[PDB]
DNA sequence: ATCAATATCCACCTGCAGATACTACCAAAAGTGTATTTGGAAACTGCTCCATCAAAAGGCATGTTCAGCTGATTCAGCTGAACATGCCTTTTGATGGAGCAGTTTCCAAATACACTTTTGGTAGTATCTGCAGGTGGATATTGAT
DNA sequence: ATCAATATCCACCTGCAGATACTACCAAAAGTGTATTTGGAAACTGCTCCATCAAAAGGCATGTTCAGCTGAATCAGCTGAACATGCCTTTTGATGGAGCAGTTTCCAAATACACTTTTGGTAGTATCTGCAGGTGGATATTGAT
């Protein structure tokens, strides 16, 4: 009866963080989860790519930067790289 | 089974009303007579562009049922990524 | 007995239907034509219900799209209703 | 037992995101940054078309987000619109938007 | 004393660099603009000399390709003129 | 003698790249429309190419890094390398 | 020692296509038959297209094959032309084509 | 010093066959690799996707096969999937 | 019409950039042979959802009428095409040195693996609520006069 | 301007499907803690090929002049909008089974070293040739008359 995954309950989470009042229906959270896949794979893609161009057949948070750099317009891609950065530090000090 | 009915000249149930209104939505005020039959053949085009890709995956897949899946993926390839299906 | 001026009916359709979203072609019919176009490369097909309204959501914006480079062809033809001949012109330029 | 999550301050998951890149063959490795980074990404972007769809749901007079919405807040905004200039979002109509010459008179 | 009619020259021009494929822009002050452009994303920049070239190429590729579209939107008006109108129209159809 | 580099471009050299792409006859104010078209395509190319400069950490720009950036921008050059 | 290639009647290289194919991260695992297949569908559209290209070699009195017969072969191709619709081949020009209404009077 | 591989030397043997008294200049030959490497890329980069689709770890001369009629326009991928069944053909019937 | 200015053609000639051809050579693929592992087709079959069917909900087809748009016609003015007449920029080549690319080292970060805990999904039965659609009545827009 | 036909607004309401809420459950995900491998960073370095600049090459800037295009204004013919009318097809909602999807079995085919052979790439040289870029001379094209 497997089981199929999504990012709702991650998608929700951060709708309860801007909007507290705000609910979501199934088709609009539906469209979020194609959304995030999207980006996913066009990042991943990116990032992929990237690597090989490079002969590097590791992907690191240098790729997705780069991968980040290149898909986002302008100031999404800022923050977007601010966000991530900020991520990583807090990760790697975390241990 | 039996005899599953023969289809055609589908293409006419795209009806002149219901192109006026897609025109209304795409923000077209005035409509000459002959834009109905090229609407038809642009969406005719249209869509076997996108089912022949679908069938494909399905077939590919050895299925004999095209799922949302197929016609997503179809829509990917043809730059016109699709939200909402499974995407 | 009141009438509306040509193009005052036009104006309140485009209104209606820009602030609307639900699918503007029959639905029975748009699934025929997609059997039929499917069986014609391939006997046999059954199809799940969300990919026949994958193929219509995709279909309609595609057309609504297009109608509103259509305009703009027309438009820049210093007309204010689309002939076949804006279609075609739009078409060359997106490279279909 | 800490999650990768919470380690790293997100509400996105970095396990999945990290067997996600395992599993699409992108690479012959992942880095260990990569996954929390890549969630990071993600996660703000859904926060961006969220808090914008959410403000159209609310300049609409609703409370539950639908696409209509996500469509509004999308096509209104230069950046989301350009990131998915090439995408459907189903059940979104259009922008509401007519031509100048087509107003009737002067 | 002997003049061509206006327009005689200019297809005479037309056949001629049809027929043949050598860059239309000189080289250096290409390169100019080139680097000064990629002087806003980074300083101290140099250039592979075919990477210069790879550029070149692809920007007049791009941009006799437009030129046959604007033609197509300025015919579409009834004119033989391209203006700044044509362009931008030929840009926004194809979704730039 | 002063002069910027976009105005390197040309009328004669527009006039040209017209032609090529059949154009007849040229208004006067194509030829400053033109440039800012040419301006904001080298804009988004050498963008992407200098990203993947940087990400090699290099000084150089290669005609592999413009070829790579004119692949992802939908304008596949074929002649330079990959 | 007899290579794939000859074994499967190809000038062009079933070795490299299955390293290629490997090294690429296009799956974890890569079949047996997928090199070869692949080799001969590349071969066989090389083949295609150096025929019309010399071919235009010869239509302009030409033995040596430059950029502008490759472009006129594909673009005088209506399946060609298609495959290669997003591609810009370098040094290869244009077809001459002049739009009716800017002839002459005659 | 490092090794600069290309397919020049295949497509100047296909060459040969086809037009046996042509010959092609390097910037012409350049443009035929690029033509092979991309159209390899994407033939790869389709059958890749087909088979993360159906959840196999194997690209075979089927997923190739798909890619191909997904990829050419009608005759082209006619003559293409007949070349590609013919030399796997070849190749299995040979010890 | 003819006449003459200029462009366009074809034949033939040649010099050297660009192409073929050589060869020692040699690393790193590509083939081979043996040992090990696993992916996915086959056979069985649980169970979702697709095709298909009848009852009313409700848009489409057609003809008539005429408003106003398109497209032809005319015409004057301004705007690009052509083509003089000079200079100033670009191209070409030569020569230091920046940096990219090759190579070797070594360790931080990677994969592998086994075993222990957590989580996200689903199922089942639960009651909760946002808004769609209905109403009617208040105001706005439209077009005749 | 006024009047009056009809669309539009929004405010209030009841029904309900779609959302949210909950407990019991588990498989597979994720985390944790070892043992073992290695990708790529660092550091040093030899050698392209890039930026520079000076000498030779040559195209573009400018102004005068006017052909012929663009766009305005005018008009009629006729297309396409609006709307009344009649009525047929799509929408929706409830059952029978085709096929998809989840098991488990198991071998044909995959990967994984290790080991032997070859080929494709480069470098040094030398060797060769297709054709671009002159030339003369014959005719075609264009534009004046
Ligand atoms: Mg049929």
């Amino acid at each position: 009866k497997t089981r199929k995954e999504s990012y709702a309950i991650y998608v929700y989470k951060v709708l309860k963080q801007v909007h507290p009042d705000t609910g979501i229906s199934s088709k609009a959270m539906s469209i979020m989860n194609s959304f995030v896949n999207d980006v996913f794979e066009r990042i991943a893609g990116e990032a992929s790519r990237l690597a090989h161009y490079n002969k590097r057949s590791t992907i690191t948070s240098r790729e997705i930067q780069t991968a980040v750099r290149l898909l986002l317009p302008g100031e999404l891609a800022k923050h977007a790289v601010s966000e991530g950065t900020k991520a990583v530090t807090k990760y790697t000090s975390a241990k | 089974k039996r005899h599953r009915k023969v289809l055609r000249d589908n293409i006419q149930g795209i009806t002149k009303p219901a192109i006026r209104r897609l025109a209304r939505r795409g923000g077209v005020k005035r409509i000459s007579g002959l834009i109905y039959e090229e609407t038809r053949g642009v969406l005719k085009v249209f869509l076997e562009n996108v089912i022949r890709d679908a069938v494909t995956y399905t077939e590919h897949a050895k299925r004999k049922t095209v799922t949302a899946m197929d016609v997503v993926y179809a829509l990917k390839r043809q730059g016109r990524t699709l939200y909402g299906f499974g995407g | 007995p009141h009438r509306y001026r040509p193009g005052t009916v036009a104006l309140r359709e485009i209104r209606r239907y820009q602030k609307s979203t639900e699918l503007l072609i029959r639905k029975l019919p748009f699934q025929r034509l997609v059997r039929e176009i499917a069986q014609d490369f391939k006997t046999d097909l059954r199809f799940q219900s969300s990919a026949v309204m994958a193929l219509q959501e995709a279909s309609e914006a595609y057309l609504v799209a297009l109608f509103e480079d259509t305009n703009l062809c027309a438009i820049h033809a210093k007309r204010v209703t689309i002939m076949p001949k804006d279609i075609q012109l739009a078409r060359r330029i997106r490279g279909e | 037992a800490k999650t990768r999550s919470s380690r790293a301050g997100l509400q996105f998951p970095v396990g999945r995101v990290h067997r996600l890149l395992r599993k699409g063959n992108y690479a012959e490795r992942v880095g260990a940054g990569a996954p929390v980074y890549l969630a990071a990404v993600l996660e703000y972007l859904t926060a961006e078309i969220l808090e914008l769809a959410g403000n159209a749901a609310r300049d609409n007079k609703k409370t539950r987000i639908i696409p209509r919405h996500l469509q509004l807040a999308v096509r209104n905004d230069e950046e989301l619109n350009k990131l998915l200039g090439r995408v459907t979002i189903a059940q979104g109509g259009v922008l509401p938007n007519i031509q100048s010459v087509l107003l009737p008179k002067k």
